[PDB]
DNA sequence: CTGGAGAATCCCGGTGCCGAGGCCGCTCAATTGGTCGTAGACAGCTCTAGCACCGCTTAAACGCACGTACGCGCTGTCCCCCGCGTTTTAACCGCCAAGGGGATTACTCCCTAGTCTCCAGGCACGTGTCACATATATACATCCTGT
């Protein structure tokens, strides 16, 4: 099937990490859902904006990067850029 | 067993009004001063630096947030300065040093007839079996500056060594330039 | 002269001309001293420094008028610190 | 044969995150590990407001995130709520707080 | 470089606020507006900068501050080009 | 036909004890209905603009998720 | 061939409807834009400008200016109603505030 | 070995020596009369461009472009933009 | 400060409803494998700025001295919102049985748009300068504030 995809097996997945017996209800859900295609779509338009600036065609995951510095305060953009680098790091191992 | 050792100069400038001043009486301007030993960041484990100065001011208990700490001021006697400086770990206990402000030149200096008063004094910081946050900032601690940085008392003595390069240029390059130029134009 | 007469005149003034207000040489150094907690030798553009002042000078012209509300809130002229702050609160900046 | 999701060591969708990257007219080239950077900071941000309201709800007695503690582990935060400053979760209502002026004695 | 805060005068503060129809200042004001413009300044010299680290320059150039101005909702015409 | 006094006085005063309100003065319920309708039809037109150009005869839960977006009021539920 | 005709001047309009157009075709604004886009663009883009530019030299004319300068500018687009809206959150360098006093902090 | 950068200098002069003959324009002026232009391109395109996405569209129209006019510009603002714009595109499909 | 009533909260334990998750079964779409241009990166190299210094000039910042004007505080006065009981309107069913207005979806097809050429005006950057208006000067006009 197909339709109306989503991130809800993956709100899902990440949810049975951090609290491994706690549920989500279905709005709750939603709403993380949603929040997600926020934060994707801020993410990659200033990362398209930043492209833009260094007159790249290209959005890499410098650009990713670069965008990431620019919408997370602190503590959250200094733990974000280590998620976001180990993940590339480990991806470019395999 | 880990112990980490943090050299550092504290003292005092002070330049000379050549009068007294009719305002307040004050004689003589001072700067009093923390600044490391090495071209380092002080700021990567200092919190503040707190200058508690005599009662005669407004407001004795000076503070000073970055690097190179010091405070500028205006006085006409001498007294002790107490200097307390804080460590971003709390759990690490503040350095306290007793700094004799000096404004006043000896004989000798007097006569020689230097524009400045100086009094430093170098000290070690030791911080011995120190917290893994505070040992990581010691040891994490940054370049200043590009330049150089160097120390000025004795400033008599600084004075002469800077002034036995300088005067010997400058009375070459003078001497030369004249013999150069009246030699160019006779011809 | 009247407590209010010369500054209501400098209020007339300095809102029919549109020089800065804060010198140039002793804010380009706070810029300065600002970036440098961000990266050594760091360079600046001559219009990047005027475009970061003429940001500044009309965030605080901005946030001078919106407190000058709040002070005739509590039936005062004198613009109070916790003017600045409800100002600023109500602006979401340190809600 | 092995989702390039799973060769990140990740729980989010590396595969479809990059075609919502070079589809939605962002640039002209996703590089390789565009997609790769953005699922990791996706799945990143997930966790943390996950696991806050997560607890949140738990702390309520509860073994199942609601909206509400959704509300509450954002709006706590002091760095979700400059994230999300400008967005309203929906039945969240808001955070339990009293002026001390309107408070009696 | 050391205390440059201090830089911004208190009749540099007094001119800004006339200009703002403010008529009469208090004594304590004068700091709150150099916490505050300490505060606005350092977040957009800190993303301004962001746009020179990944670009891989050492100045900072004037659209940098421009695009900072913009994330921040202040966009400033005049250096455009 | 002029429903906008739908929004009553005690509605208006829930949304100020939720609000953290407690005392009202008499006349909050007249300027809260002049300030909620201009807040309705900003969004409301909007969102009528999002589903005309759709070619759409009812306006969807996501033209006004759009509509909100567009103000600047973000609002977490609703598919966006 | 024919003489060429360019896409400002046969709509009739002063903008680069070329350029506007480019800026879209290498702006991945979109994936394939069509034909009357750039128009509208350009069209309504220097409606504005001439919109502003008539307020800011009628200010300039009211300070005895023939330049505009941009407190020609900040002056306008405070004293239109619905230019200062949609540049509401936009400061214009170099062009001041307007002379508003608050009526309470006046002589009395 | 040129380095030669694009504004919209030359087109808000033709504007303005036509909708004010005896006025000219500061250079200082110009560059805001260029950042406005640059700035409203960019509000109208994207809004245009959220417009294609928002209807599972690849491609930005002068409809959407329109819409997005009608959504940006305040109520005669956009009626006036809209208006312009409507009739520049009939002065133009009709091959004049 | 204790009393003593009288209302509110506030967890404990109980009892069903129904959403949240459990699994199953195919559809979409991400992976795999491979050829084909090329994005940008990196190695020079031209040449602007940036930076850094130094002097002379003087605006300006600044400290001080002195009233005046404005700011927290008190209290009294009077009304207008809070609390709470009664009258009134809104608003659910049951009772009544389905059309139809309209999103959702495809299959054709013709028109529009990308792609990719080769020209040719027109937009940029010079250069060649002309001149608004900034700075300066003075009387005219308010425009005060102390008498």
């Amino acid at each position: 099937r197909s339709r109306k995809e989503s991130y809800s097996v993956y709100v899902y997945k990440v949810l049975k990490q951090v609290h491994p017996d706690t549920g989500i209800s279905s709005k709750a859900m939603g709403i993380m859902n949603s929040f997600v295609n926020d934060i994707f779509e801020r993410i990659a338009g200033e990362a398209s904006r930043l492209a833009h600036y260094n007159k790249r065609s290209t959005i890499t995951s410098r650009e990713i990067q670069t965008a990431v510095r620019l919408l997370l305060p602190g503590e959250l953009a200094k733990h974000a850029v280590s998620e976001g680098t180990k993940a590339v790091t480990k991806y470019t191992s395999s | 067993g880990v112990t980490i050792v943090k050299p550092i100069v504290y003292g005092n400038v002070a330049r000379y009004f050549g009068k007294k001043r009719e305002e307040d009486g004050h004689t003589h301007q001072w700067t009093v001063y923390v600044k490391p030993y090495r071209n380092e960041d002080m700021s990567a484990y200092v919190k503040k630096i707190q200058f508690k100065l005599h009662e005669s001011y407004g407001n004795p208990l000076r503070v000073v947030t970055k690097p190179p700490y010091e405070i500028t001021e205006t006085g006409w006697g001498e007294f002790e300065i107490i200097i307390k400086i804080f460590f971003i770990d709390p759990n690490e206990r503040p350095v306290t040093l007793y700094h004799l402000l000096k404004l006043f030149q000896s004989d000798t200096n007097a006569m020689l007839g230097k524009k400045t008063v100086v009094s430093e004094f170098y000290d070690e910081m030791i911080f011995q079996d120190p917290t893994a946050m505070m040992q990581q900032l010691l040891t994490t601690s940054r370049q200043l500056t590009l330049g150089a940085y160097k120390h000025e008392t004795e400033f008599a003595e600084l004075e002469v060594k800077t002034r036995e390069k300088l005067e010997a240029a400058k009375k070459k390059t003078s001497f030369e330039i004249a013999e150069l130029k009246e030699r160019l134009k006779a011809s | 002269y009247r407590p209010g007469t010369v500054a209501l005149r400098e209020i007339r003034r300095y809102q029919k001309s549109t020089e800065l207000l804060i010198r140039k040489l002793p804010f380009q150094r706070l810029v300065r001293e600002i970036a440098q907690d961000f990266k050594t030798d760091l360079r600046f553009q001559s219009s990047a420094v005027m475009a970061l002042q003429e940001a500044c000078e009309a965030y605080l012209v901005g946030l001078f008028e919106d407190t000058n509300l709040c002070a005739i809130h509590a039936k005062r002229v004198t613009i109070m610190p916790k003017d600045i702050q409800l100002a600023r609160r109500i602006r979401g900046e340190r809600a | 044969a092995k989702s390039r999701s799973s060769r990140a060591g990740l729980q989010f969708p590396v595969g479809r995150v990059h075609r919502l990257l070079r589809k939605g007219n962002y640039a002209e080239r996703v590089g390789a590990g565009a997609p790769v950077y953005l699922a990791a900071v996706l799945e990143y941000l997930t966790a943390e407001i996950l696991e806050l309201a997560g607890n949140a709800a738990r702390d309520n007695k509860k073994t199942r995130i609601i909206p509400r503690h959704l509300q509450l582990a954002i709006r706590n935060d002091e760095e979700l709520n400059k994230l999300l400053g400008r967005v309203t979760i929906a039945q969240g209502g808001v955070l339990p707080n009293i002026q001390a002026v309107l408070l009696p004695k | 470089l050391r205390d440059n805060i201090q830089g911004i005068t208190k009749p540099a503060i007094r001119r800004l606020a006339r200009r703002g129809g403010v008529k009469r200042i208090s004594g304590l004001i004068y700091e709150e507006t150099r916490g505050v413009l300490k505060v606005f300044l350092e977040n957009v010299i800190r993303d301004a900068v962001t746009y020179t680290e990944h670009a891989k320059r050492k100045t900072v150039t004037a659209m940098d501050v421009v695009y900072a101005l913009k994330r921040q909702g202040r966009t400033l015409y005049g250096f455009g080009g």
